[PDB]
DNA sequence: AGACAAAACG
RNA sequence: GAGAAUGUCGGGGAGCCGAGGUUGUGAAUUGCUUUCAAAAAUUUUGAAAAGCAAUUCACAAUAAGGAUUAUUCCGUUGUGAAAACAUUCAAGGCGGGGCAACUCGCCUU
DNA sequence: CGTTTTGTCTCGGCTCCCCGACATTCTC
């Protein structure tokens, strides 16, 4: 009578959209793989458990590989040990605590990079970070 | 009040119509959705295959019909082997027949509908043939 | 400064910030755009892998073995582009709605396919916004016209236009025109 | 240009190009065009050829030229100025043509002369068509088209209503031509179905003698409100659906343990139904019922012509002139005569013998295709093309589970029966948060830092869970936890002990425990041992997914005990409970259906675990429904009972028998035609 | 590790002595006690009495013996015929054969040993037959 | 808001 | 009644994107419970492990699943037994558009 | 076991096709 989604085609194209969106951005991140690979970027344990024969820039069945966590016999250790210490130097300088989360590293390299080198396997880091994050966009634009 | 099973005559004669009255009384025994044995259905299939040549699809479909709505599958009892000896001794038929008076009455099945097994004989007194064409 | 370093200085400022669906949940693509430009920019300035050629020719293969002419187009750039335009930030353009246009009334065409058979294939109306369609209604609205007087409502028409002169000449002022109202158009004849 | 290339740098790449190819100084072009707004989107009914052929013969004056007249035009402006016989050329172009005596007179056309001089057409004169039998009408329902209408509820009535139509013609008239003398139509927004499907079944009703010629045919007669109820009022049908529905009033009536459901009335001696006022919101007597349609169908027949004619034009500017209706219709202005003697007691037997047919929709997997693009070689080249997809691929035609997830944990603390588990997920804290809610969450310290704070609040949630409370417990968490220290609260994992299933087996998702989806209970199983009693289950969605992607049945044949499978319900399916004295093992004879074996049909409504809710075919809304306050509802506090509405409650599971209805609400059984005909299709 | 059956085949090249190898090979097979379909029991019973003529008491006993002792009886799935009719679309075989793949699927049966099923043929990506007398 | 699916309460 | 044109109000379908939430992996910090495992006066303090979490960050999945390597996808819609379909669907040619892929029109069967 | 109570994924932008209802002018 007043009319709210009252269609079951509109729930199920709603799916359908929810769930294109997420592949286009799975495709992504696999092509980032690949190129990056074939660049020769990603670290070595990040490298070694994603397919790139057949099931192109996925990663290997029953895996769930970090980037920056690599596992030694069971135990698992960051990956960038001098910008962590850089970021705590950072955070010292502050003069607020020196226990943070390793992951918090990402941001002090994403400042970093802007004037300073970084180590490549950073820079991969950073490049992925980005894929997942893009932001809002309008396809037509006209600046108003 | 009395478990009633079939044979494959019985369900042969209903899918013949070469013969209207024989056809017409099989068909009515199926009115009454009579119990049967797996056995009768697998010699319903062979002969099916065999005599009449009807696709595989075809009889397999009319199989799960049949199962389904008219008739009633009997569970394969586990004893069927050592009674059928037991009755071996006593009864001279042929195995497929005594196979199947086996698991009818191993079933509780306490009428037999079929021509060619000697009717009105009672086997171990549990289970007596009965004719219904005549 | 861009995002990264913005939430890099509020996080230094207050250890306890909710970054993802508090800090910042959405902003215009620009600003990611931007500071990866920079980013790669200034790295590319460091590691030599960003400026081998073949490099960048093994990737375009590698994404692009079956289409020679992106890659031949995608030749002529470089990784920041790759990075950014291709990958990442590629958003792909809305499908074209013009297999649903409605269909004319009145043209068909027939044709023969390979089943033997003769069906029809029919034409797509016009949009609206064409000369010709501008024409067609700027001429059915002329037919139209006619002119009636306030004072006794009579059929004033066939004395202003009643020669094939009159038409043209009102044609030829329509057509000048975007749009028409009562005072143009009685002022077109001298009428008020 | 403006048109085609909808995008920025493509627009401005098109611009530059034009002003180059033609000699213009492209400085002040693309600024004056880089801006140029969109066309709207919008089409005319005609393409660019037919504007292209219509125009020349619009066109006067020097826009106007001979030559512009395309040859098959020209053709017949000769054919209509010499004033010969054309088959193409009807006689009432001639006589609007009579002033188009010379080739000049062909200036300044309009929309129709031009229209018809080019296509000989005189616009859309349509084709009324006629359909001859039930084959006509099964093809206009094959090729009909989704989303043709409206919405899809209007589409689904009106094809149902046709597949009714048809299913009635065969059955009653075998589809033979001209077997509907005449149709009638009410609805009773709606407005919609109004017109399109008069229009449609005209061609049923349709006279091919020219006399009836129009949009819709004059057999068809729409009826309205007035007539209906007069009718109804007037030939005491009102009186049938008050008998009709009094039982289940004098049955509110005992549970409610008072009078006040039904009323006595003296004019007719009788008591009527009735509802409290406080139980008087939106009570209508008519749709709590299933049967009001037919009866109002049934209305709807008999009331003829003349009847509509008389009560939508009742002002007659004159007695006498519509005195002879009165007569012929009315009793003496009082009341109208019955369409026979005896209608009230056929229509009170053919009301007490109706079955309510439902749809019902099962779909589980279908079968779907997938066309992907793909660079295919032909011919020594690569070329893009649209690739299918291989393999069997099913697609899902239900929801398989609710959309939260809740992860599975293990707490000493509690005590898990076998069969069931502990699933926990995260929730804000808020005052919905007392000591009994307080008691499910995981933690323990949680629950003492909050056990701790509620009572330092007087025990009240409202004010300690409120957003300032919970800011307030934040800043001050070392008084409610001994003084240790603690992390800000904000959300907390509440547990659930219960029957959650894994999402999936891969990677992550045997972490993920979900509910069934609300409405996939579609099957219930029921099984009967050797001994002769029932056993009873609900099969998951998921196990019916395999078994059907298998090829096998919904449910299994066999449980674990090895009990029979006696037989599946599903949502909307009829089942007859036989009377606690009946003995219905081999009954069938379901053709001698009097008004007490039709009172003992049941509906299934929703299934869970091994319960079966069931309600009367014939009851469509509730006197009242149930509220938490009174407690009190027509079928309990589920609106539907496991058991019969009867003195007997009896358990239906444990003697239903389950029978299968067509859309015209006939009861189909096992005889010996059917029997026959099943390995005669065969043979 | 693994569920295996077998097919009247095999029963058949232990009970024939013709080819000692063979025979041998398919006694092999029988020490490790596979698993086996009530069809291949009472397909192999009609063989014994119609090529080798074999009493019916002493084949009764042989059957009841070897049921007992060296194999495993598969108790019949009620949804043997849903299936066949299922594999038969894909599967183009005898209809016993289709029955008895059926069956020792529905009973999660892992290797199939028979000879005239087209070695090497996986059955709806759930059991792979072998022919081990090569 | 509605009504299913199942916990929860006796 | 039908048709053409121009406006107002609604409805339906499809498409390109965005932000969270949930579950799980790892980490930083702080807790509750149990057991070990000591010191001390049944009770108090300390190390370790396990269960449950909290605050924050990186990452994985987001209908089970099935394709594919195109900058492609199918999976909650309808019909109904064919487990088959609808929701893409011919050929040419003459042009417009672009860094080109690709896109928009015209003409004849 | 029989009955009642309870919880159930949520929010933003924009574009492009179609249908219908009601008005106005005109024609058949
Ligand atoms: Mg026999
Ligand atoms: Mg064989």
């Amino acid at each position: 009578g007043k009319g709210n989604s009252v269609s079951q085609t509109a729930e199920r194209t709603k799916y359908r959209s929810v769930r294109r969106l997420r592949e286009r951005f799975l495709l992504r991140r696999e092509r980032l793989h690949r190129v990056l690979y074939i660049l020769n970027f990603l670290p070595e344990h990040y490298a070694s458990q994603i397919d790139f024969e057949k099931r192109l820039g996925k990663f290997k069945v029953e895996t769930e590989p970090k980037l920056v966590w690599k596992n030694t016999d069971g135990q698992f250790s960051f990956l960038f040990q001098n910008s962590f210490n850089e970021m705590l130097e950072d955070f010292k300088a502050a003069g607020q605590e020196l226990k943070i989360p390793y992951d918090w590293t990402i941001y002090h390299l994403r400042k970093k990079a802007i004037s300073q080198k970084i180590e490549k396997e950073e820079l991969a880091w950073i490049l992925l970070n980005f894929n997942h994050k893009r932001g809002y966009y309008q396809l037509r634009g006209e600046d108003f | 009040l009395d478990k009633i099973a079939i044979d494959t005559n019985i369900l042969l004669y209903a899918y013949d119509n070469r013969d209207l009255d024989k056809q017409d009384r099989a068909v009515e025994i199926l009115l009454k959705k009579p119990f049967v044995t797996q056995l009768v259905v697998f010699e319903f299939i062979k002969v099916l295959e065999r005599r009449f040549k009807m696709d595989k699809k075809e009889i397999t479909k009319l199989t799960i019909k049949l199962l389904k709505e008219v008739i009633i599958p009997l569970s394969l009892h586990r004893d069927i082997y050592n009674y059928s000896q037991f009755l071996l001794q006593r009864y001279n038929f042929g195995l497929s027949d005594i196979l199947v008076l086996s698991d009818s009455i191993l079933n509780n099945c306490t009428i037999l509908l079929s021509e060619d097994m000697c009717n009105g004989m009672i086997v171990d007194k549990k289970l007596k043939i009965v004719n219904p064409f005549l | 400064k861009t995002v990264g370093t913005y939430i890099y200085e509020t996080l230094l400022q207050n250890p306890k910030q909710k970054i993802k669906g508090k800090l910042v949940r959405t902003i215009e693509r620009k600003f990611y755009k931007e500071e990866l430009r920079q980013i790669l920019e200034k790295q590319k300035e460091f590691h030599q892998e960003l400026q081998s050629d073949d490099l960048y020719n093994d990737c375009i293969r590698e994404l692009y073995r079956n289409n020679e002419v992106h890659q031949l187009t995608l030749r002529k750039k470089d990784f920041v582009h790759l990075f950014m335009e291709d990958i990442i930030f590629y958003q792909r353009p809305l499908r074209s709605q013009k297999s649903s246009v409605s269909n004319c009334t009145l043209e068909f065409r027939k044709y023969k396919g390979e089943n033997g058979a003769e069906h029809t294939q029919y034409l797509k109306a016009i949009p609206k916004s064409n000369p010709y369609y501008q024409e067609f209604r700027l001429w059915q609205w002329i037919f139209n016209l006619n002119l009636y007087t306030k004072d006794n409502d009579e059929n004033v028409t066939k004395v202003f236009l009643n020669t094939t002169q009159d038409f043209e000449n009102l044609f030829e002022f329509l057509n000048t025109r975007k749009e028409v109202d009562q005072k143009a158009l009685l002022k077109h004849f001298k009428l008020n | 240009i403006i048109y085609s290339v909808n995008d920025k740098v493509e627009y401005e790449k098109a611009l530059k190009s034009f002003a180059r190819k033609h000699h213009l100084d492209e400085s002040s072009f693309f600024e004056a065009f880089r801006k140029f707004p969109p066309f709207k989107s919008e089409y005319g009914s005609f393409s660019e050829k037919a504007i292209k052929k219509l125009l020349p013969l619009m066109r006067l004056g020097k826009y106007w030229n001979y030559a512009e007249i395309d040859k098959y035009s020209r053709e017949r402006i000769q054919k209509i100025i010499t004033g010969e016989y054309d088959e193409n050329i009807k006689d009432k172009v001639r006589e609007k043509s009579v002033h188009l005596t010379i080739e000049n007179d062909f200036q300044g056309l309009q929309l129709w002369l031009a229209q018809y001089i080019v296509y000989g057409r005189h616009s859309e004169a349509s084709m009324i068509g006629k359909w001859n039998s039930a084959n006509d009408l099964e093809v206009f329902l094959k090729d009909f088209k989704q989303h043709s209408l409206r919405n899809p509820i209007v589409e689904q009535v009106i094809t149902e209503t046709l597949r009714v139509v048809k299913d009635i013609w065969l059955k009653y008239g075998n589809g033979t031509k001209d077997f509907f003398n005449e149709i009638h139509i009410e609805l009773g927004d709606t407005r919609y179905i109004s017109k399109y499907i008069s229009g449609i079944l005209s061609n049923i009703v349709r006279v091919e003698d020219g006399s009836d010629e129009g949009v819709n045919s004059k057999n068809i007669v729409p009826g309205n409100g007035k007539i209906t109820t007069q009718l109804k009022q007037d030939w005491g049908l009102n009186d049938v659906w008050n008998d009709l529905i009094l039982p289940r009033f004098e049955r509110m009536n005992q549970l409610t343990n008072s009078k006040d459901f039904t009323a006595w009335n003296e004019n007719h001696q009788k008591f009527l139904p009735t509802v409290p006022i406080e139980f008087s919101k939106g009570f209508s007597k008519k749709r709590i019922d299933h049967r009001h349609h037919a009866l109002d169908a049934l209305v709807i027949a008999c009331a003829t012509t003349d009847h509509v004619n008389l009560l939508n034009n009742q002002s007659a500017k004159s007695d006498t002139k519509r005195y002879d209706l009165k007569k012929k219709l009315m009793k003496f202005p009082k009341q109208f005569l019955k369409p026979w003697e005896k209608f009230t007691v056929d229509a009170k037997h053919n009301l007490e013998s109706i079955i309510v047919s439902f749809k019902q929709n099962l779909r589980v997997i279908n079968k779907a295709t997938n066309y992907y693009e793909k660079y295919v070689e032909k011919d020594g080249t690569k070329n893009k093309e649209r690739v299918e997809q291989a393999g069997t691929n099913w697609a899902i035609r239900k929801p398989m589970h609710k959309d939260t997830v809740s992860g599975k944990v293990d707490l000493p603390w509690v005590k898990v029966p076998k069969g069931k588990i502990l699933t926990a997920t995260r929730k804000s804290l808020d005052s919905s948060f007392d000591l009994k809610s307080i008691g499910s969450i995981t933690d323990t310290g949680i629950q003492k830092i909050l056990k701790n704070y509620l009572a330092f609040k007087d025990g009240n949630p409202e004010l300690a869970f409120s957003p300032e409370g919970i800011d307030d417990l934040n800043k001050n968490i070392e008084k409610y936890n001994d003084g240790k220290p603690h992390q800000p609260i904000n959300k907390v994992r509440v547990f659930e002990l219960g029957s959650k299933f894994q999402v999936g087996q891969t990677g992550n998702k045997k972490g993920k425990y979900v509910e069934a989806a609300k409405g996939t209970n579609l099957f219930f199983a029921v099984y009967e041992d050797e001994k002769g009693k029932r056993s009873y289950e609900t099969i998951p969605l998921n196990e019916v997914i395999e078994r059907q992607k298998q090829g096998l049945t919904s449910v299994p044949l066999e449980n674990e005990k090895g009990s029979r499978l006696l037989f599946d319900l599903s949502p909307n399916d009829l089942v007859y409970v036989p009377e606690i004295d009946e003995n219905i093992d081999s009954n069938f004879v379901f053709s001698n259906l009097n008004k007490e074996k039709i009172s003992r049909i049941y509906k299934v409504e929703k299934t869970s675990g091994t319960e079966c809710y069931f309600v009367r075919q014939d009851i469509a809304y509730l006197i009242k429904q149930y509220d938490a306050k009174t407690k009190i509802g027509e079928l309990e506090s589920q609106n539907k009972l496991q058991v019969t509405m009867t003195d007997d409650r009896i358990r239906i599971t444990d003697t239903c028998v389950k029978i299968n209805c067509d859309r015209l609400g006939n009861i189909n059984f096992i005889t010996k035609e059917k029997i026959k005909q099943i390995f005669n299709e065969f043979r």
